[PDB]
RNA sequence: AGACCUGAAAUCAGGCGAGGUUACCCGCUGAACUUAAGCAUAUUAUUAAGCGGAGGAGAAGAAAAUAACUAUGAUUCC
RNA sequence: AAAGCUAAGUACUGGCGCGAGACCGAUAGCAAACAAGUACCGUGAGGGAAAGAUGAAAAGUUCUUUGGAAAGAGAGUUAAA
RNA sequence: GUGGUAGUAGCAAAUAUUCAAAUGAGAACUUUGAAGACUGAAGUGGAGAAGGGUUCCAUGUGAACAGCAAUUGGACAUGGGUUAGCCGGUCCUAAGCGACAGCUUAACUGCGUAUACAGUACCUCGUUUCGCGAAAGGGAAUCGGGUUAAUAUUCCCGAGCCAGGACGUGGAUACUGUACGGUAACGUAAGUGAACUCCUCGACGCAGGCAGGUGCUCCGGGAAGCGUUGUC
RNA sequence: GGAAGGUGUCCGGUGCGCUCCUGACUGCCCUUGAAAAGAGGAGGGAAAGUUGUUAUUUACACCCCUGGCCGUACCA
RNA sequence: AAAUUUUCAGCAAUGGAUGUCUUGGCUCGCGCAACGAUGAAGGACGCAGCGAACUGCGAAACGCAAUGUGAAUUGCAGAAUUCAGUGAAUCAUCAGAUUUCUGAACGCAAAUGGCACCUUGGGGUAUUCUCCUUGGUACGUCUGUUUCAGUGUCUUU
């Protein structure tokens, strides 16, 4: 009994259920179409269940090119279509 | 093999992650810095991508 | 990477003015297009080599 | 050597060439990185590939500023140009709809004006 | 032939919606461990998880109200 | 009543920017004082570390000598190796 | 974090190594020769898929790793390497799967074949809804020799073929209207055919023997080189 | 010689042989053994063409032009 | 009596406790209101003279313009000019620009830089051909516009 319950059966595998997904990680599965984490549906997959998951995911944790920049822009109401000034 | 161009790229990446960090970089003032903590075997250790 | 292997033709022939028999092209790990290029029989590839110093 | 302000003089015909010229440099130095060369030699590709991107700094400065000079106090901007702050700041009334009042409501504030009183010592 | 009524088309002209964030806020939906020295009503709890929607605050708000007094007088909070 | 608007006082483990402390002092304090939600494990949902301290100044031990080299031994830097 | 156990258990499957010289600080273990063995074409051989991801190739080397060793290495370091009209993907549809119209549900979801989806101007036709789903199904066309440290039906030399679109010279055919021949089966250098319709190929099971063919294996003569030779 | 130049590459057999392929048969089934893209034929006779710049031939023969995108190392 | 075992001390080894530090945490208080179809958060791939990561940035790629400060940066290299200056800087500030491929993600798709059509400007027997090149084409919904359909209700030429 050789494909076995253990060694002889960890030798037949060689699948892959999940790829990368281009949204999330490696959660895409294939046959289904669809994200672990990530979730084709248009809201991002997040679960109260898992605050750590929440954690790894949320803003700041990227790069933020948008809204780092917010703080300094609200600081000066938003000015517009001008320059500063020579003496 | 017969992998499709973005799984090349990833690949292709992660070659050049894996080479140990210049030597200059140490010499440099304030750095605890040594050796490279991310290197990888490609035996002992796996992408998945 | 991006570039196509007509844009290479017409690209060669607007830098170093020499017109081209046969383009291939090949994407390296790297993520880098090599282009090996043969130039029509009527022109020289040493000629060229020695105008931009690849040599 | 470029500097900015020496650009905002030149013509729309003037950036253009220029900016071929200095490609040109940046590219014979890329061979001169492959072939054989010394540190002496691969410093000078900091001083030109900054140089280029003030030549398109420049020429795009110079395109928005005839925009701009043309559809001054005109409906219908182009979107290239349009002033963009938030989403919700764009949203909302002017500060004339939000302070209009009705014509009831006019007659309740107009006739009824806010007094200076005092209490006396 | 011409007035309406109803329903379509368009990469028509100009606009608006979607998704993200969780501390507080609005609406639905909705458990069990647990306590009762058992347990079923009860309790945990009109809570957690789930599904929607916001804002610098939100909701509430000028009585189809309290009272039975010599009467009080939107709402919120202490 | 079966239609509607309305600031204030009030709430605020998030964001943004300040000020404190009879608090903890690297097995503590956040999981994370360091390239920490990182390395790494899991097909996946998820799981998730260890790791702070030369000296005031690199002045981080040239030079002779043994050895294949790593090192050792003399000598040397430093207030001290 | 560190002991005793302890320099102990143990390193014993897959028949097997030996001699010399070279390299090196150092050779039971690297390379080259000479012998001797094993694998024994449903191979431990030559090529693909899944999976891996630079392990490929060259030069170099102080550690560690390769349960002895190591001058060796899938280890370590610095460089280099993957060339297509014809090889595949791409195109088609299978089992199935996403969405349209709508229909459910507070939504999340779940169902989803319902619908008004050619001859500037003038007509006359009009029943199917878009897409995904095969690197073993269907399907346009490629073969020989050479070449590099590492690529080849992809590079080079030579000989072709296919899809799409076409100028030109010289031939066929017709000009009151699309070629002829054969009794026929059908034929030849060519030999117009819109709308609409029908048909063929694409297009198909398993077992059995029989006949023919490719490649392999085999026997004999001829011409080259090679081996054996105290004996034939 | 210290890479230049030569000859030869010929003519026959054999088989229940082994391999894969084709061909026509025979049998088996309460099992009868995919679809679509695409290529072509036919029926039909719509159009054009009046002895010359015509018009059908773009696979009659020859001639001419273009062929994008991605995989391609190596183990197995 | 050696040797061995055990015990006590000295020196050495092994190990990282104790002590002293601390650009980090934690808790309380006080202010402020600012993401997104003008493409967000998050993802992927790139960019430095000599970089793997972490920060920064997007083919203008550890940055460009402007303003302020006024001479560095630094591991090495180079640049030296940039030195009574229309100007050094891994500087501060930030009002002007860039902002690949993505993602609500929007032409159809998707383990594919796959497969279309329209459109601008140019490049090679052609109005139908191929090529490069610019920008488009998702869904819902409001106001207006244009073109329609209905023996819906009406007159009637």
């Amino acid at each position: 009994g050789k494909a076995g319950k253990g060694t002889g059966s960890f030798g037949k595998r060689h699948g892959k259920t999940h790829f990368l997904c281009i949204r999330c990680r490696r959660a895409y599965h294939t046959q289904k179409k669809t994200c672990g984490a990530c979730g084709p549906n248009a809201k991002k997959r997040t679960y109260n269940w898992s605050e750590k998951a929440k954690r790894r995911h949320t803003t700041g944790t990227g790069r933020c090119r948008h809204l780092k920049d917010m703080p300094r822009r609200a600081k000066n109401n938003f000015r517009e279509g001008t320059k500063a000034t020579p003496v | 093999s017969i992998k499709g161009l973005s799984l090349k790229k990833h690949l292709g990446r992660k070659q050049k992650q894996n080479r140990p960090i210049p030597p200059w970089i140490r010499m440099r003032t304030g750095s605890k810095i040594r050796y490279n903590a991310k290197r990888r075997h490609w035996r002992r250790t796996k992408l998945g991508m | 990477p991006r570039s196509n292997k007509r844009q290479i033709k017409q690209a060669v022939k607007e830098l170093y003015d020499v017109d081209t028999q046969r383009v291939n092209t090949l994407i390296r790990p790297d993520g880098l297009k090599k282009a090996y290029v043969r130039l029509t029989s009527d022109y020289d590839a040493l000629d060229v080599a020695n105008k931009i110093g690849i040599i | 050597k470029i500097r900015a302000y020496e650009l905002r003089g030149k013509s729309q015909k003037e950036l253009v060439k220029q900016l071929e010229d200095l490609k040109k440099e940046l590219a014979q130095l890329r061979v001169a990185k492959v072939t054989g060369s010394a540190a002496s030699k691969l410093s000078k590709v900091t001083e030109v590939r900054k140089g280029i991107a003030r030549v398109l700094t420049v020429y795009t400065q110079k395109q928005r500023e005839e925009a701009r000079a043309a559809f001054k106090g005109k409906k219908f901007i182009p979107n290239d140009l349009r002033a963009k702050k938030t989403r919700a700041i764009r949203r909302r009334l002017t500060a004339s709809q939000t302070r209009k009042m009705t014509v009831r409501k006019m007659k309740r504030t107009q006739n009824v004006p806010k007094r200076k009183f005092a209490l006396i010592a």
